[PDB]
């Protein structure tokens, strides 16, 4: 079906600054076009319909223009309730889609994180599982690769990650990143390594420990 | 396909 | 005034039947083309259009879920009903529901469509969770090395778990992450803090499973 494409899916800016979001779609969906902002924890709210129109009691700082394929939304003078993610959705076309979002977070220098490795405890192990944690403490912009590593093999598809919200006294992020594996696995192993890909870091980090190792 | 509202 | 808010059950397991009603006030579904529609956001992704009802009853699906939704309306008691049949885990997500205006009317007479460009009106949305398991206290393990440390508080259900360290004094530092939905049905979460080389002082998390009645101190050192 129909595509809508936001950019930037990510947007770092300041209180009073300008921005412009932009949404992009695959076919015309004339002015049928509408933008909402989603403040953490709340419903996304309607601030402009039909490409261009002010929402009623939404603050004039909002503004949209475009029709087609391409629509812009602008906000003129960034206010604290601004940081959130926003939201482009299409209703010229079934099914009437939204776009992937674009997050608006309060911009900071860029900060590499500071990463650690942790080993399963000896009490998991007991219980059969063993759990590798990685943690990326403290950095900025949010974006960030993790990528798991044991004697060299590539991991993929066992491992989850969560992100923190942006600090409200430091603007950084933290991720947590968890590789799991059967007592067994882990077991026929030693090298286990978290490499990490970030803005902050002149390259790749890595950091490991070899397992058993006493 | 076209929104209700089409046309 | 407008208003809407979703019910229905939280938790449901997989291969089940779902069924949300969004109640609302402010309007009637007998309103000239009015629409009520129904939205999903699985945990930290991207919003997701589900379907649309309108007064004179024209109904429409996302056609990837065409096969499982059926959404219905009862107009004389303000609801309308969303059934999504044969879920599962990939269904978690936040269920909102929202209404569609109809074009402007003068003396009755439809006069602009602008209006209906948009979802205006939003439901503050439920959270629904797919899981087979059970009520279930998490176990809780160390993680052990600014220097770097924490608790993984590992296969619970259902959310939520709080945690803690030094029974509340310890703050700064501290990073408790949200929890991940494991492929097993059982939630995972870890809770860090960072402090200065040297502290290496004593660090305890204390974690509390409300739901089934599991409250674990654990006191994490720098192993050897």
């Amino acid at each position: 079906a129909l595509q809508l494409t936001q950019s930037p899916s990510s947007l770092s800016a300041s209180v009073g600054d300008r921005i412009t979001i932009t949404c992009r779609a695959s076919q015309g969906v004339t002015s049928a076009l509408a933008w909402y902002r989603q403040k953490p924890g709340s419903p996304p709210q309607l601030l402009i319909y039909d490409a261009s129109s002010l929402e009623s009691g939404v603050p004039s700082r909002f503004s949209g223009s475009g029709s087609g394929t391409e629509f812009t939304l602008t906000i003129s003078t960034l206010r604290p309730e601004d940081f959130a993610t926003y939201y482009c959705q299409q209703l010229h076309f079934y099914p009437h889609t939204f776009g992937g979002g674009t997050r608006v977070d309060v911009r900071r220098t860029v900060a590499a994180p500071s990463v650690f490795i942790f080993p399963p405890s000896d009490e998991q192990l007991k219980s059969g599982t063993a759990s590798v944690v990685c943690l990326l403490n403290n950095f900025y912009p949010r974006e960030a690769k993790v990528q798991w590593k044991v004697d060299n093999a590539l991991q993929s598809g066992n491992s989850q990650e969560s992100v923190t919200e942006q600090d409200s006294k430091d603007s950084t992020y933290s991720l947590s990143s968890t590789l799991t594996l059967s007592k067994a696995d882990y077991e026929k192993h030693k090298v286990y390594e978290c490499e990490v890909t970030h803005q902050g870091l002149s390259s790749p980090v890595t950091k490991s420990f070899n397992r058993g190792e006493c | 396909e076209a929104d209700k509202w089409q046309s | 005034r407008i208003t809407l808010k979703e019910s229905g059950p939280p938790l449901v397991k997989p291969t089940q039947t779902l069924t949300l009603t969004c109640s609302f006030s402010g309007f009637s579904l007998s309103d000239f083309g009015v629409g009520v529609g129904w939205i999903r956001q699985p945990p930290g992704k991207a919003l997701e259009w589900l379907a649309i009802i309108y007064s004179d009853d024209d109904k429409r699906y996302s056609p990837s879920l065409n096969t499982r939704l059926t959404i219905t309306k009862d107009t004389s008691k303000n609801q309308v009903v969303l059934v999504m049949t044969r879920v599962s885990p990939v269904d978690t997500a936040t269920y909102f529901c929202a209404h569609r205006r109809g074009p402007t009317t003068l003396f009755g007479v439809p006069i602009a469509r602008g209006p209906v460009n948009a979802m205006d009106v939003w439901g503050q949305g439920i959270t629904v969770t797919i899981s087979s398991t059970s009520t279930k206290g998490p176990s809780v393990f160390p993680l052990a090395p600014a220097a770097a440390l924490g608790c993984l508080v590992k296969d619970y259900f259902p959310e939520p778990v709080t945690v803690s360290w030094n029974s509340g004094a310890l703050t700064s530092g501290v990073h408790t992450f949200p929890a991940v939905l494991q492929s097993s049905g059982l939630y995972s979460l870890s809770s860090v803090v960072t402090v200065p080389s040297s502290s290496l002082q004593t660090y305890t998390c204390n974690v509390n499973h409300k739901p089934s009645n599991t409250k674990v101190d654990k006191r994490v050192e720098p192993k050897s």
